[PDB]
């Protein structure tokens, strides 16, 4: 719990092309040296057949997970979550990943022998299917945001070497953005060593590389070197 | 570099281009938009000349 | 006087225009609709929604239409956001009563129809169907209900007029039935003849704003000053092969000043360099016009 | 839609004011001289047209407006007559009542 | 202009200006 010293989390604010540039910016992203909740708590049996903690969605969240087991199997993002309103439910499998918006009242899970059941669905309005077909060690990052109506999710999975976050930077790239429309206030971890952290307005500098990718960025209000790289558009000074 | 970057200004407008608003918006609107577009890159190229 | 002097700039004016937009995906449930083996009735109405990539040229090819009126441009395939479309058969008597503001039996006791939607209601000669003059079960709307609707009130929820001299249930004495043949007996083969009737509102805007007409894609022309519309982004330039490197989600790029350099072709996916079309100034070199008029 | 800059039926297809319009536009509601119990078919609306309305042109043309792929003489499944009569009567709501 | 063409300069006045409002793509001459 309260962990700290987290520094990642940067997303492509957007699917332009850059060549060797500094691009300043201004968007929501995971700020550096944040806090960060390491949920122990509900880890292995943790709460799980007693209980199920809710967490607030504030105008978006980073959640990453290293637990190659595949435990981890999806998230609901709305807002009642129990069929009076709408809400968007994500669920992942070996070769299907699956999103559902409607209304539900409740989901499968409130040793490990059988997953997938459900309950219950009605009036189902949106269905979208297998954007990246599948989803030893990996650590895998994505970011979930909801603005003007359009739910945006980020994703990068990165091979580790068996340490908990491996250093070095990595932007994570678009996966998918759908035209929801709907209310997000609250979401839920469904389980069959997570980390869950949360987006704030931000000015970063990002370095962009020949290729186009993104190799390291700025956060612009962590520390005054990084203001003073900011003025300058630059990683020298 | 400056003035080019002032094209992507929005000056208050809805958008920085042109034939963004001259499809989304009718004639009236577009013409309010386009006005305030034009005082702001006017305002630029004073700025840039001065 | 002599000298040289500054006049206006030239440019080179492109020769066509390009739109490209990527591979259509495929369409809206439109055919499944109207090419049915049997037609739907008031209740069970269809939602299209979302690969719905709307088409309405599949329908003035499709059958022909008699007696279809479109409330916004009839012509214009534009957006809705939704489609709430809507089917029934109906006699040749009462399909210019399916409109706003409109009473008589029908709507009153059926399908009440709100002022100020998008009201595209399509109609044709159903006697093909309905060529048996016995009575047809696939499309019953509702001949007579009890009280008049609001508009767009439930087609699911249906009953039998209540009338009678004393109160009726539904079914009973001096009750009207809406599985009496009706409409659906042919009998003549014109006027009272059932007549296909499908309605769409196209009146719900939202958040959302996804379905829309199919947004047409001309060749692509390279090495030529040219117009060009890539998926909503405009231009003007010389498009050429690119030796950039563009992530699988990256649609264009930009330069050091935020313009636009470069495009990714919707349909091949090749990287093409935006290249402006050639300008400068122009000047006018003259010995003064007190001395000759030839310029350079 | 009777003002400079708007879009609908009668802007492209019937009346049409030019941008750059000085004038004033007075409008009335007829109801009760224009609108007969059984529909007053007097009044016709374009709605099928090729091209759209110039400022102040008057194009009075019923030549039939074919949105198929096949023209045709006469009217058919895609050949329509490019006018619309509106049957006014006195119980249509305010929004489909006439107005001069 | 009443004084071949001696290529002198002039200038036309306005006239009449009449509200048709039709398309006038086209045109004749009519002669006697
Ligand atoms: C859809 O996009 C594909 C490419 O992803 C197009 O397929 C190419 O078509 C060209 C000819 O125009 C061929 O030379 C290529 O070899 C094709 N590539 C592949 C992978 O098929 C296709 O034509 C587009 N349109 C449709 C309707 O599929
Ligand atoms: C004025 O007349 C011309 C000539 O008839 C019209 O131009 C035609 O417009 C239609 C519109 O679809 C084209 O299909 C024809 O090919 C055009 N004629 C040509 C190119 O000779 C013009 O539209 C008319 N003006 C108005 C306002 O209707
Ligand atoms: C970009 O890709 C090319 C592909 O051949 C590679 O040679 C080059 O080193 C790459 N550059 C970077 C900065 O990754």
């Amino acid at each position: 719990q309260s962990y700290t010293n987290f520094t990642r989390g940067v997303y492509y604010p957007d699917k332009v092309f850059r060549s060797s540039v500094l691009h300043l910016t201004q968007d929501l992203f995971l700020p550096f040296f944040s806090n960060v909740t390491w949920f122990a708590i509900s880890g292995t049996n943790g709460t799980k057949r007693f209980d199920n903690p809710v967490l607030p969605f504030n105008d978006g969240v980073y959640f990453a997970s290293t637990e190659k087991s595949n435990i981890i199997r999806g998230w609901i993002f709305g807002t009642t979550l129990d069929s009076k309103t709408q809400s968007l439910l994500i669920v992942n499998n070996a070769t299907n990943v699956f999103i559902k918006v409607c209304e539900f009242q409740f989901c499968n899970d409130p040793m490990e022998s059988e997953s997938g059941v459900y309950s219950s669905a009605n009036n189902c309005t949106f269905e979208y299917v297998s954007q990246p077909f599948l989803m030893f060690k990996n650590l895998r990052e994505f970011v979930f945001k909801n603005i003007d109506g359009y739910f945006k999710i980020y994703s990068k999975h990165t091979p580790i070497i068996g340490r908990d976050f491996p250093q070095g930077f990595s932007a994570l790239e678009p996966l998918v953005d759908l035209p929801i429309g709907i209310n997000i206030t609250r979401f839920q971890t469904l389980l069959a060593d997570y980390y869950v952290g949360y987006l704030q307005p931000r000015t970063f500098l990002l370095k962009y590389n020949e290729n186009g990718t993104i190799t390291d960025a700025v956060d612009c209000a962590l520390d005054p070197l990084s203001e003073t790289k900011c003025t300058l558009k630059s990683f020298t000074v | 570099n400056t003035l080019v970057k002032q094209l992507s200004s929005k000056f208050g407008a809805i958008s920085s281009v042109l034939n963004d608003i001259l499809s989304r918006l009718d004639p009236p609107e577009a013409e309010v938009q386009i006005d305030r577009l034009i005082t702001g890159r006017l305002q630029s190229l004073q700025t840039y000349v001065t | 006087e002599k000298g040289i002097y500054q006049t206006s700039n030239f440019r080179v004016q492109p020769t066509e225009s390009i739109v490209r937009f990527p591979n259509v995906t495929n369409l809206c449930p439109f055919h499944e609709v109207f090419n049915a083996t049997r037609f739907a009735s008031v209740y069970a109405w269809n939602r299209t929604r979302i690969n719905c990539v709307a088409d309405y040229s599949v329908l003035y090819n499709f059958a022909p239409f008699f007696a279809f009126k479109c409330y916004g441009v009839s012509p214009t395939k534009l957006c809705f956001t939704n489609v709430y479309a809507d089917s029934f058969v109906i006699k040749g008597n009462e399909v210019s009563q399916i409109a706003p503001g409109q009473t008589g039996n029908i709507a009153d006791y059926n399908y009440k129809l709100p002022d100020d939607f998008t009201g595209c209601v399509i109609a044709w000669n159903s006697n093909k169907l309905d060529s048996k003059h016995s009575g047809n079960y696939d499309y019953w709307y509702r001949s007579f209900r009890k009280s008049k609707l609001k508009p767009f009130e439930r087609d699911i929820s249906t009953e039998i007029y209540q009338a009678g001299n004393k109160p009726c249930k539904g079914k009973g004495p001096n009750c009207y039935f809406p599985l009496q043949s009706y409409g659906f007996r042919p009998t003549y083969g014109v006027g009272h003849q059932p007549y296909r009737v499908v309605v769409l509102s196209f009146e719900l805007l939202h958040a959302p704003a996804t379905v829309c007409g199919p947004k047409k894609s001309t060749n692509l022309v390279k090495n030529k000053c040219v117009n060009f519309n890539f998926n909503g982004l405009t231009g003007t330039g010389v498009l050429t092969k690119s030796n950039k490197k563009f992530l699988p989600f990256q649609q264009f790029g930009r330069d050091i000043v935020d313009t636009t350099d470069a495009v990714r072709d919707p349909q091949t996916l090749e990287i093409l360099d935006i290249t402006p079309c050639s300008f400068g100034g122009v000047s006018v070199i003259t010995p003064g016009t007190n001395t000759s008029n030839q310029v350079a």
